[PDB]
Parts: structure tokens; C-alpha cells; sequence
RNA sequence: CGCUCAAGCGUGUUACCUAUACUCCACCGUCAGGGUUAAUAUGAUGCCCUGACGAGUAGGCAGGCGUGGAGGUCAGUGAC
RNA sequence: GUUGCUUAAUUGAACGUGGACAUUUGAAUGAAGAGCUUUUAGUGGGCCAUUUUUGGUAAGCAGAACUGGCGAUGCGGGAU
RNA sequence: AGGAUUGCGACUUUUGUCAAGGAUGCUGGCGUAAUGGUUAAAUGCCGCCCGUCUUGAAACACGGACCAAGGAGUCUAACG
């Protein structure tokens, strides 16, 4: 997981120098990836493809803020066995890169959607608790919050044990 | 008989003048491939600062690898890794890349893994592995003068010399890559990184085009 | 009850021998050609014969 | 592993002679060294030579051996056939040559020595010429033979049927000619 | 016995005679570089970031 | 019975053409033909005299020979697992010229010039063709030029 | 030092049923059957004798002592071994005669020359 | 067998097991390409060097093992 | 230059005599040597897989097309 | 593995030295059933009954209770 910047251009063919560039924010593994979901997505747009042709820059964008907790709104448009349907989740994650890969692991456990037939439309970091709709968000979000860890277990590497352990914190 | 032992002294006298030409030669390959990188580099900062891309080179040079063992493979890719020298598990060659070459390349893609290498990866698998073509018969490139013997004629007097017509691409690739016998690879000491090895890199497996990460699978193998 | 005709193992067993080209030659065969045009082609042979062998003096 | 071409093939070609002569085997050590020694192509020919097959050594005739005087410039070259030479009686000014070979006829031997030749044997020639210097090699007719009539036959080939006797009332009739049925 | 380049080192001193001067100068090293200009950007922080 | 005649399976490649009946024009015969050149094969549904098997349409070969209305035409086919000669005999009407060799002689005459100019001059040619190569590096301006930040749409019914 | 000798396969190739019939033989005999595991090779079945079990040319026709065996039947018959006695020992035949033995066996030890057999019955 | 915040279902990230496959070395055979009696004891059919390859029914060719008689030869073995 | 062909012809068409131009043998890649001849064995019941596909409700049914397998083939995995 | 020397080199002020065209050095115990060989049983894993016709056999397909000797592409007239 990191947050590539694809800008590509079109040949500079005669009759029409100076093509008009054209940039996304890919998700990837690597760079090999970055270049190939670049023009899958391209090719929904404009009369383009891989021939006619080619790659300007490839950068990483690495996080403002890393160390600091924040409310992502993410839209999502995914193919399910019958159609395709559009979705809006709510993420509660330390980066951008952290919350798009906790995404697609919600996505594969509840409506089994894999990576081909997931589309991330948008990502954008919410400032407000208010604009955040979801509950199962705004309960970590409320005036001074505790709550205990009931039923802690340990782990031997060894497998006999002389006490009967307990399960108190 | 008589002479000739004097000659032990003359002939030792000769190997020393080439020593100093390939000395010179190395220095000077040395200077290209430092100048080389460097003037890339600052060529992107000199871009950057007004207001523009600097789109590099593509890539003159490709390192191609049989992933796919023998049988169950159709005629037509069958004959195109037959003239890519492909013909065992696990085998490199080097292609020099053109338009015409990058065809061939998309039959047989799911059967090779391929990426363009560098001046470290190319130095290794010349020296570790290296064997050359004299005469058929597979020999190893244990001295120089074994190169210079065959390969004289278009300058390549040295193993260095042979390395540095592969990596810049110059005027005799075809010849001096011909010269080359195909290197028997061992498989990878710390893996594939991965579950299944015929899916393609993008979407999980190891077949296709893998541009900068072909370096580090050859090393291990290597 | 029997099988009635097939093309498999066909054109693999052609590839085995050959797959050959026609040779070529020069001085090709002068078969099927105009016999008006020969009978002079003929005389013509013959009379260039008498002048090479006179030039050789 | 994949096998481009056949794995384990031979060489097809005489390495030594089938035969178990005693003295034609002595030839061979003798050429044999030469061959792989002088560096001249005239040795690595008779090398070959010698070890080929009756069929393969054709008989050179006499006159065979005068028409390649005849040639511009090539009088007096030793001649060096690797066979037999008979004798001819279509012919009657014989010259004054050398020839070298590995028989000679009864007939043949009188009508060189009678003009004043040299019927020499390969091993005498070795010693005068190791390289092959001002020689001429001389081969007989193949594809003279009464079993090459024979070969490839078929429509409309041009060649020889394998019969025994002999004129009509014998593969004439129906299939040779257009009154019965057809002609071939 | 062939021996290999990388290592023994006498085989490797028998190519590359250049090996001396590469291993003495620290090569794999060089410093290297430079000062004048930490040469800076115009438009590229806008486009990249966004 | 199974149908194996002359004339069979010939619907659409003997059917003349759209807007393009009737007489020939006059250039198809007044075009020459000597001993040695290369002709392509088009079968005319209108003229019937001296017309080609379906087997030779889009062939190519070699004139071999000339005589009043016709030219015959060797062709190599593959039969088994060998090459056979085969000799044909069609009219005017249906051969043409071949544009193959065309470009060829243009290259013939082209190296001939720069041999004979660059000697006197430059001491180097570089006449072999060259496949296509890869790419130079640059730089692309980006004055009046900036990058258009694109999305992937949404999904609606049409 | 002279090269050790390994042998790779010391185990008898035994014919397949061999055991389980009375009439087949212990003599090796290939298989030419088509239902027939021994030829096709299956696991967990007996091995074929192959040009890979063959010994090693330095060391080809000698036992534990390092030498070729040669058969005699008389006191004529050793003078071919006069001059090698570390490379080639003797063995005496069966038809031989109880005092032509004594006959072989005092000259045969004059010239320190190694009898495989003899021991001598007593 | 038994398994229930799994030893189940979807997805990710590492380690680890392992084929007569791949790399390297020993030995066997087959095939090719060389070098050599220039007195120089013992097999020129010799004596060495270098490189590649090895599944297989029907089928074809090659090199060997054994049985009964015939010609030669070890002045072969044997009532001890 | 050549002729009995062809031209109103001193034209044309075939096959030539002498002459000029070899780094740059006028795309890529490979080449395990290339081309050719004679002779004779077994075989002429086939079957399964991925796509293309006709009959049929359908079939471990019948019948074609293109490559790959089994038959002639072990070895690791799919419990078998 | 190999079994006189020959080559490429390196370190040397020099002679020489060396990890440089495949292991040498030093020490102990025993010198025979101890190491190995065959043979029988036990233990781990693996192994269906051969021959045959067949697309396909361990087959609910055919022949085989057991052993000894005998038992099947020979010779000829024209021929390639």
C-alpha cells in the first residue's frame, strides 16, 4: 500500500503538439501496478491506451500528519454477482494509505468483493463531528472516553501449566 | 629446445603492456558509467526547478528469464523460445530491445519473467556464471586472453570489455551476446514471494514485465 | 459403427521430415511455352554461335 | 529438455574402410597422418578416397586419362586416379605420362610402358609429392550403371522398368500407349 | 576446478587489474558531492501535494 | 451425394461488385507483360474464358510466358508435405501488377545515390534499414499546459 | 595410494517371481510384458539392471586385494606373471591333481606372487 | 478423528515443509570435435584432451553371453 | 551483337559480347552442420481434455474444426 | 576427483614466498570379527497376479494345482 501520482500525456503526434496531461491518485503496491491501473481508468475517459501513449511522472505521496488520528469519507462503486452498486463508508485511521487497505479488507469480509471489482471514487478527510453520519464512528468520538477490557488470556510458548490461570485485569 | 627459454622471459614481457592497456580501458569505463548517472539525476533537478517533467530514457537493454517448464506448450511460443535460446528451465540470454524484438516478447508471456537490469547484476552473472561459445563446446571465461582470442576483431580485448558492449548496447551486441552461452540459473534461495507463479506480477504471480524487480530475483538466483 | 474421417495428428507429422521449398534453378524449364517463339528462339542460338567463334581469330 | 534436432546422431560418413585388407589398411595410416600433419587439400581428398565402396570407385578407362591431357595447359601432370584403370581399343596415340592409382589392368600396364610411362603405385607417389604438387585427380562415372536406369521410376519419369525378357508381350499393352486405354 | 571472480581474490586480481584502485580509493563510497545549490522547485508542491 | 464441382463454393468471391457491373474499363488491356513479372490474381465474374480455380485467388507469381489474349503464370502450393510446380494459362482481364516489388527498386536507387554522394563528402553511409527504436529523453513545458485532475465516474443507468 | 573401490550396487538382481514359482530360475531376465510393473517401473517394486551400475575403469576386475585374477593349471602357465605380483595374482583349477598343487604352490612363493586359493585341502 | 473470537467462510502479510524438476561435484555409457611412435617394447584396434546428451510398447540396427558337432593350436587337464 | 519471330521502320522481344559499383553480402533473431539418394519394418479398430461447433429434451450418446495429452509414461500433488 | 615440470597471476628492494591450473600437516586407538560382506528375523514407510486381445485389466474378461525332459520364421528354385 502506498498513494502514487500517474500523470500521463498522449503522443506529441504532428498537426497537434503539446498533448493536455492528464493526473490521478493511484493506490498500488509498487510502481509496476501504479502504471497499469493508470491506464485501465484512463481508458473510461478519452480515446487512449498504452501504444499511443506514455508515462511523464511517477511520485510518491507520503502522509502530512502520520502520527495523528483522523475521520475519513470514503465513496466506493463495486460489481457484485447480479449488478453494481455505489457506497459511502466511514473510517476511523492514522493515514489515507491506512484507511483505503482496512477498506478493501471490509469490503472482501461483508459483501465478499475482491480487488478487480472495487472502484475507489474518493477519499476525503472530514473535519467536523457533525458531518460524520455513521454511529458505529461516532461512538469513539464522544466527551471523555473509557472502558475496560474484560476477559484478558495469556499465551505459554510452553505447554504444561501448574496454576489454573485467571482472567482478571 | 634452446631459445625457448629465453622466449619465458620475452613473451611475460608483452602480457605486461596489455595489463596497462586494460587498466587505462577500465579507468575509462569507470568515468562513463559514474557520468552517466549523475548527469541523469541533476537533469531531473534542472527540470523541476523550471516548472517541468523530465520524461528518462526507455530502457535499450532487457534480461529475459524461463519461468514455464517443458511440455504442454502450443507450436507458436514454442518456436519463438526456441530462437530466444529458452530452450531449458531457468535460462537468461539478453535482448536488445526494439520495436520488432517487444513482439516476440507478447507471444511467449506467460511462459518468461523479464525486467531491464543494471551495471551490478549484469557484472555478476559474467563472472559467476559465465560461459562462452568457442567452437560449440561450452567453456568458461576463466582468463582473458581466451576472449581476445575469439572476439579481437571488434576491439572486446578483455572480460570487462565484453561486459560494457552488453550494458551500453553499442555497435557489436549481436556478436558479442551470440559469443555468450545461455546462463543456467539455479532457482531462488529465498523464493518467488508468492503463493502461485503463473498469474502475472500485476495481478499476483511472477510472469511478465517487472521493469526494476527483475534485479532482485537474479541475485538469488545467482 | 466406423469413424468416418479426421485431420488430427496430420499436419504434425509433416513438420517432422520437412516443409520444403521448390529448390529454383538457373535456366529454368522450357516447357508450355509458344512453339512460334521457339522454332526462331532456335535460330537465333545458331547464329550467334558463328559469331563468337569468328571473333576468336 | 527441449531437443531441436536429433540427440546421439552419427557422423554418415566412412571413417575407415569396411574391408579387412592388410595392405590397404597400411595406406590409410600413411594418408591418414599426412591429412591431419601438411595442411594441404590435395591429402584430405585421397583421404576420403580410399575409404569409399566398390560402386563408388568406378573404373577409369584409358582414354579417360588422354582427354584430360588435351586440357590448356596440363601435359605433364601426374595423374592420380584412386581405382582401377583398364585398357581401351578405341584409341591409338597414347603419350608419354605418369599416372598414379591403386590397380592397374594387365592390358593397361603394356600400353603405358610401351610409349615409356611410369605406372607408379600411392605410396611411390608420397615420396615425390607429400603435398600433391603439379597433380590432377581423376574420378570415373557414377550414374552409368545398370541399377540407376532403374531408380525412381513412376509417370512420367522417363526411366527403366525392372524386368527380366525382354521385347513385346511384355509391359507393352494397356497403360503404355493410347490405343489401349491410355499412355501412362 | 573453475573458482569464481567474487571471491579467492587472486582470480579476481587476475581480471580486473583496475580491482586496486577501486578497493584503495574507496569507490564504493565516494563521499561524494556538493553545495553550491540545495536548488529548489516553483509549481511542483501544488500539483504533487493538491 | 456430396457435391465436389468446379464452380463450388464460389457465392461471394465471383460475385462482381457494388455500383461496378457491366464492361471493363480499357486500361486493364492495354497494360504489358514480359517475361519476369511478379502479378496478383482477381477473378471477373463477367468474363468466363480462361478463368482461375477458387484455390488461386489472392495468389502471386511469376510470368513465364506470352502469347495473344493470356499469360501463363507458375504458382507454388503446398500438397502433403512438399511444394509441387503448378502452371496456369488466364487472360488479361483478370491479372494485375504487383506493388511488392515496387518498393524495392525505390531502395535499390536510393542507396546508389547516398554510396556515389557521401564518399565524396562525409566517409559515412549507414544504408541497412533500421527497426524502430525506443524512445530519447526530453522535457515537456508545462507554461499554459497543467495537469487536468480526472476521477473514475460513478455508476448510473445510462 | 591406490583408488578404493565402491561397488554402487552389491545387492543380486533376482528375476521377478523367482520366489513364488519353483520353475523360474534366479537368472535376470527382462520382462516384455504390457500389464508387466517390473518393466514400467512403479514404486516399491525391484530394480533393472542398467549401463549406470557399471564400476569404475581404474578400478574393473579386482577384488579386495587389488589385483586381476588369472587362471592357471600348470607350472608353464605362471611365467606371464613373473614381473607382477602387485598387479596380478593367480588362482589354481579344480582338475588339478593333489600333488601337482605341491608343485605350483613351492615355485609360485619363490617369486612372492599371491595365490587366491591354496589353503590346499590337507 | 474431531473442530465453534475454528481446525469454518472472504481478504491480507511473513516464516516453514517437500519431487527422479533446477544449480554444483563424483562415477558409467553414447555421440561429436581435436592432439599424438619424429628409434623412442607391452594392444595405432593404441595412448590422452575438451564439450554435450541419457524415459519408451509395435518396430529397426549394433555389441556381447551360453548349447551340440567340424578344422587348427596350448608337446593343455585326468584312476595320485 | 544475334534471327526464318515482330515492326511503317534503322522498331521491339528473347539469349548474349565487352563495361561500371563489394567495409556499407543493403530489416530482426537463431542455425543444433547443409543438400540429396537408395532400401525396408511396423501401422492403416483409436480415445480424452480447453475453446469453435452440427443432430438430440438430454447422455460416461453420435459427428466435425485448431493445438495439447493418453495409447507407448514413471515420478510429487488431487484420500482413492 | 587429479598425481614429475610447463599456464595465468599476486606479494616481493631483491633472492624468493603464496589461499595462484582439485588436501596437505600433526596426533591417538586397534590390528581383529572391530569395520565391511552374505544370510535369517524385528521395526518405519512403500508394494494388487503373471501372460494376452484391447481406446481401456488387480478385474465379476480368457490360460495357469505342482515338477522334469521335448516344444515353434527352417531348407530350396528364380530374384531386388
Amino acid at each position: 500500500r502506498k498513494e502514487y501520482q500517474v500523470i500521463g500525456r498522449r503522443l506529441p503526434t504532428e498537426s497537434v503538439p503539446e498533448p493536455k496531461l492528464f493526473r490521478m491518485r493511484i493506490f498500488a503496491p509498487n510502481d509496476v501496478v501504479a502504471k497499469s491501473r493508470y491506464w485501465y481508468f484512463l481508458q473510461k475517459l478519452h480515446k487512449v491506451k498504452k501504444a499511443s501513449g506514455e508515462i511523464v511522472s511517477l511520485n510518491v505521496i507520503h502522509e502530512a500528519h502520520p502520527t495523528t488520528v483522523k475521520n475519513f469519507g470514503v465513496w466506493v462503486r463495486y460489481d457484485s454477482r447480479s449488478g453494481t452498486h455505489n457506497m459511502y463508508k466511514e473510517i476511523r485511521d492514522v493515514t489515507r494509505v491506512g484507511a483505503v487497505e482496512s477498506l478493501y479488507q471490509d469490503m472482501a469480509a461483508r459483501h465478499r468483493a475482491r480487488f478487480r471489482s472495487i472502484h475507489i471514487l474518493k477519499v476525503v478527510e472530514l473535519e467536523k463531528t457533525a458531518d460524520v453520519k455513521r454511529q458505529y464512528v461516532k461512538q469513539f468520538l464522544t466527551k471523555d472516553l473509557k472502558f475496560p477490557l474484560p476477559h484478558r488470556v495469556q499465551k505459554t510458548n510452553k505447554v504444561y501449566a501448574y496454576k489454573r490461570p485467571s482472567t482478571f485485569y | 629446445q634452446k631459445t625457448a627459454e629465453q622466449v619465458a622471459a620475452e613473451r611475460v614481457a608483452r602480457k605486461a603492456e596489455k595489463r596497462a592497456a586494460i587498466l587505462e580501458r577500465n579507468a575509462a569505463y569507470q568515468k562513463e558509467y559514474e557520468t552517466a548517472e549523475r548527469a541523469v539525476i541533476d537533469a531531473k533537478r534542472e527540470a523541476k526547478a523550471n516548472s517541468s517533467y523530465y520524461v528518462s530514457a526507455e530502457a535499450k537493454l532487457v534480461f529475459v528469464v524461463r519461468i514455464k517448464g517443458i511440455n504442454k506448450i502450443p507450436p507458436k511460443p514454442r518456436k519463438v523460445l526456441q530462437l530466444l535460446r529458452l530452450n531449458q528451465i531457468n535460462s537468461g540470454t539478453f535482448v536488445k530491445v526494439t520495436k520488432a524484438t517487444s513482439e516476440l516478447l507478447k507471444l511467449i508471456e506467460p511462459y518468461v519473467a523479464y525486467g531491464y537490469p543494471s551495471y551490478s547484476t549484469v557484472r555478476q552473472l559474467v563472472y559467476k556464471r559465465g560461459y562462452g561459445k568457442i567452437n560449440k563446446q561450452r567453456i568458461p571465461l576463466s582468463d582473458n586472453s581466451i576472449v581476445e582470442a575469439n572476439l579481437g576483431n571488434y576491439g572486446i580485448l578483455s572480460v570487462d570489455d565484453l561486459i560494457h558492449e552488453i550494458v551500453t548496447v553499442g555497435p557489436h551486441f549481436k556478436q558479442a551476446n551470440n559469443f555468450l552461452w545461455p546462463f543456467k540459473l539455479s532457482n531462488p534461495s529465498g523464493g518467488w514471494g508468492v503463493p502461485r507463479k503463473f498469474k502475472h506480477f500485476i495481478q499476483g504471480g511472477s510472469f511478465g514485465n517487472r521493469e526494476e524487480f527483475i534485479n532482485k530475483l537474479v541475485k538469488s538466483m545467482n | 459403427k466406423s469413424k468416418n474421417h479426421t485431420a488430427h495428428n496430420q499436419t504434425k507429422k509433416a513438420h517432422r521430415n520437412g516443409i520444403k521449398k521448390p529448390k529454383t534453378y538457373k535456366y529454368p524449364s522450357l516447357k508450355g511455352v509458344d512453339a512460334k517463339f521457339r522454332r526462331n528462339h532456335r535460330f537465333a542460338l545458331h547464329g550467334t554461335a558463328k559469331a563468337l567463334a569468328a571473333k576468336r581469330a | 529438455i527441449d531437443h531441436t534436432s536429433k540427440q546421439h546422431k552419427r557422423s554418415s560418413h566412412r571413417t575407415a574402410p569396411k574391408s579387412d585388407n592388410v595392405y590397404l589398411k597400411l595406406l590409410v595410416k600413411l594418408y591418414a597422418f599426412l591429412a591431419r600433419r601438411t595442411d594441404a587439400p590435395f591429402n584430405k581428398v585421397i583421404l576420403k578416397s580410399l575409404f569409399l565402396s566398390k560402386i563408388n570407385r568406378p573404373p577409369v578407362s584409358v582414354s579417360r586419362i588422354s582427354r584430360a591431357l588435351k586440357q590448356e595447359g596440363a601435359a605433364q601432370k601426374t595423374i592420380v586416379v584412386v581405382g582401377t584403370v583398364t585398357d581401351d581399343n578405341r584409341i591409338f596415340e597414347f603419350p608419354k605420362t605418369t599416372v598414379a592409382a591403386l590397380r592397374f589392368t594387365a592390358g593397361a600396364k603394356a600400353k603405358i610402358l610401351k610409349a615409356g610411362g611410369e605406372a607408379i603405385t600411392l605410396d611411390q607417389l608420397a615420396v615425390r609429392a607429400p603435398k600433391g604438387q603439379n597433380t590432377l585427380i581423376v574420378r570415373g562415372p557414377r550414374a552409368s550403371r545398370e541399377a540407376a536406369r532403374h531408380f525412381g521410376f513412376g509417370p512420367h519419369k522417363g526411366k527403366a522398368p525392372r524386368i527380366q525378357s525382354t521385347g513385346r508381350k511384355f509391359e507393352r499393352a494397356r497403360g503404355r500407349r493410347r490405343s489401349r486405354a491410355f499412355k501412362v | 576446478q573453475k573458482k569464481n571472480p567474487l571471491k579467492n581474490k587472486q582470480v579476481l586480481l587476475r581480471l580486473n587489474p583496475y580491482a586496486k584502485v577501486f578497493a584503495a580509493e574507496k569507490l564504493g563510497s565516494k563521499k561524494v558531492d556538493q553545495a553550491n545549490k540545495i536548488k529548489p522547485s516553483a509549481t511542483a508542491l501544488e500539483t504533487l501535494k493538491h | 451425394g456430396k457435391s465436389h464441382g468446379y464452380r463450388s463454393r464460389t457465392r461471394y468471391m465471383f460475385q462482381r461488385d457494388f455500383r461496378k457491373h457491366g464492361a471493363i474499363a480499357l486500361s486493364t488491356y492495354m497494360k504489358v507483360y514480359k517475361v519476369g513479372d511478379i502479378v496478383d490474381i482477381k477473378a471477373n465474374g463477367s468474363i468466363h474464358k480462361g478463368m482461375p480455380h477458387k484455390f488461386y485467388q489472392g495468389k502471386t507469381g511469376v510470368v513465364y510466358n506470352v502469347t495473344k489474349s493470356s499469360v501463363g503464370i507458375i504458382i507454388n502450393k503446398m500438397v502433403g508435405n512438399r511444394y509441387l510446380e503448378k502452371r496456369l494459362n488466364l487472360r488479361v482481364e483478370h491479372i494485375k501488377h504487383s506493388k511488392c516489388r515496387q518498393e524495392f527498386l525505390e531502395r535499390v536507387k536510393s542507396n546508389a545515390a547516398k554510396k556515389a554522394e557521401a564518399k565524396a563528402q562525409g566517409v559515412a553511409v549507414q544504408l541497412k534499414r533500421q527497426p524502430a527504436q525506443p524512445k530519447e529523453s526530453r522535457v515537456v513545458s508545462t507554461e499554459g499546459n497543467v495537469p487536468q485532475t480526472l476521477a473514475p465516474v460513478p455508476y448510473e443507468t445510462f | 595410494l591406490h583408488p578404493k573401490i565402491v561397488k554402487k550396487h552389491t545387492k543380486k538382481f533376482k528375476r521377478h517371481h523367482s520366489d513364488r514359482y519353483h520353475r523360474v530360475s534366479e537368472n535376470w531376465r527382462k520382462q516384455k510384458g504390457i500389464d508387466s510393473v517390473v518393466r514400467r517401473r512403479f514404486r516399491g517394486n525391484i530394480s533393472e539392471p542398467t549401463i549406470g551400475y557399471g564400476s569404475n575403469k581404474k578400478t574393473k576386475f579386482m577384488g579386495p586385494d587389488g589385483r586381476k585374477v588369472v587362471l592357471v593349471s600348470n607350472v608353464k602357465g605362471l611365467t606371464p606373471l613373473l614381473m607382477h605380483t602387485k598387479t596380478f595374482a593367480a588362482e589354481i583349477a579344480h582338475n588339478v591333481s593333489s600333488k601337482n598343487r605341491i608343485a605350483i604352490l613351492a615355485e609360485a612363493k619363490k617369486n612372492g606372487i599371491k595365490v587366491t586359493n591354496a589353503k590346499a585341502r590337507l
